[PDB]
């Protein structure tokens, strides 16, 4: 777990930088406020990572719960990345093509 | 003694006469586009001639141009049947009818308020097409209604400019202040800035009084005073375009727990900003490279239409940073006779 966290600290800093950049430019109206969706995605990704990483470290007692948390974290991160950014874009593309 | 501007078709006898090339607005009312057309009796069944006033709006950015898309829309299109095979006339129109003859068919357009002024974005060397911005055009079609296609020979295209002038009331002078608390205990830094006036004419000097009160543990390195121009693009949700048309950096430092007042002179002009692609400038007819875009006045109690141009003097002090903005209007005054709308010395 310590080695995994050491490997993932680069991605943690990467997410922190992305969230900072998203917060810096939040009110960009391009593509129907795409910056707002990007910022929301970054905020909720930071929230879920902050709520997951200590949980992942502390659930080392049982392998089943550790693996479940590891899978659920990345799965929900993928669903966030899809449904907070591409989903409004897909809805505008398909449901409102005018 | 009065004179008008005449535009003639390449072929046939279709001449459009307009009294003035600038149709200004007074917020409450807009000067009507009044003109006349002479058309020879060369038609048998197509006894209908139409005049269209189009407030076209085009936009293109460097990234968009590279990608291959340029936004285009028609903000307001008005069609008037010039030939009546009601509608009060004016003295100028009556004089034009009397001088031209019986064939002089009048046409009058009442431009609705809350419409953007004629402002054209400055195009780069790569751009060689239609001018980017809001352009007002009058097009005369000698064809059976709008069903038939537009013919270049028949249609008469003339570019008109709708511009606003400085208001009678100068308005309160800008005075912007900002106090910042540093992270090191409670050490306040105070910045204040003021302008000589609120309404500014193009080419006139701008005097900014800046006063700094340092009660901190740091010394200000440099002071950057700039004249930012903002071009809000309501349509297509385009991001705001911000461009520094003039800048001045001062290396003077202010000691902590001390006061320092100074005056700075900034005179925006187009010669230094000629290389800034996408900059908004006054309306153009045949690429005369007019002055900077006059800051539109949103006196209406405020609609998201067209391009909204504004100017703000920004003062920034480093050692994060303290930034303050003072809005001001850079608009032309009312000309005595008329705006020539071209380089008065042609060569």
């Amino acid at each position: 777990d310590s080695s995994m966290l050491i490997s993932l600290t680069y991605d943690v800093i990467l997410v922190i930088l992305c969230t900072v950049y998203a917060f810096k430019t939040r009110k960009c109206p391009e593509n129907f406020n795409e910056a707002k969706f990007i910022g929301f995605t970054m905020y909720t990704t930071c929230i879920i990572w902050l709520a997951f990483l200590p949980i992942f470290y502390v659930t080392s007692s049982d392998y089943r719960v550790q693996t479940t948390t590891m899978c659920i974290s990345v799965s929900l991160s993928g669903f966030v990345v899809l449904g907070c950014l591409f989903a409004p874009k897909v809805h505008i593309i398909l449901f409102q093509p005018q | 003694g009065t004179r008008v501007f005449k535009k003639a078709s390449p072929n046939g006898k279709l001449t459009v006469y307009l009294g003035k090339r600038d149709f200004v607005d007074h917020i409450d009312l807009v000067d009507p586009v009044d003109g006349v057309v002479l058309v020879d009796p060369e038609y048998l069944k197509e006894r209908r001639v139409y005049v269209t006033l189009t407030v076209a709006f085009r936009y293109g950015r460097e990234d968009l141009d590279v990608l291959g898309l340029t936004f285009r829309k028609d903000l307001f299109v008005a069609n008037v049947q010039s030939f009546p095979p009601k509608k009060p006339l004016t003295r100028l129109q009556e004089r034009l009818i009397k001088k031209l003859g019986e064939h002089a068919y009048p046409f009058t357009f009442e431009i609705p308020p809350n419409l953007p002024s004629s402002v054209t974005l400055q195009p780069g060397p790569e751009d060689t097409g239609k001018a980017l911005g809001v352009d007002y055009e009058v097009k005369a079609f000698v064809a059976e209604n709008l069903e038939e296609k537009i013919h270049k020979r028949n249609s008469v295209r003339l570019v008109i400019e709708k511009v606003q002038y400085a208001p009678e009331r100068p308005g309160p002078q800008p005075t912007a202040e900002t106090t910042r608390q540093f992270l090191m205990s409670d050490k306040p830094l105070h910045l204040e800035a003021s302008l000589d006036k609120e309404i500014y004419y193009h080419g006139e000097p701008i005097s900014v009084n800046v006063h700094v009160t340092n009660n901190t543990n740091k010394t200000v390195k440099k002071i950057k005073i700039s004249v930012r121009q903002y071009a809000d693009i309501v349509l297509f949700n385009t991001a705001q375009y911000k461009v520094p048309v003039a800048m001045e950096e001062a290396d003077d430092t202010v000691a902590p727990s001390s006061t320092f007042s100074k005056v700075y002179t900034l005179t925006p002009f187009l010669a230094n900003n000629r290389e800034k692609r996408g900059l908004a400038l006054d309306g153009k007819l045949k690429h005369e490279d007019t002055n900077l875009a006059s800051s539109t006045l949103l006196r209406e109690g405020r609609e998201i239409l067209g391009i909204i141009v504004s100017y703000k003097v920004k003062v920034k002090l480093v050692v994060s940073d303290v930034a303050v903005e003072l809005p001001f209007t850079l608009m032309h005054p009312k000309p005595k006779e008329e705006p020539p709308h071209r380089e008065v010395p042609e060569n």
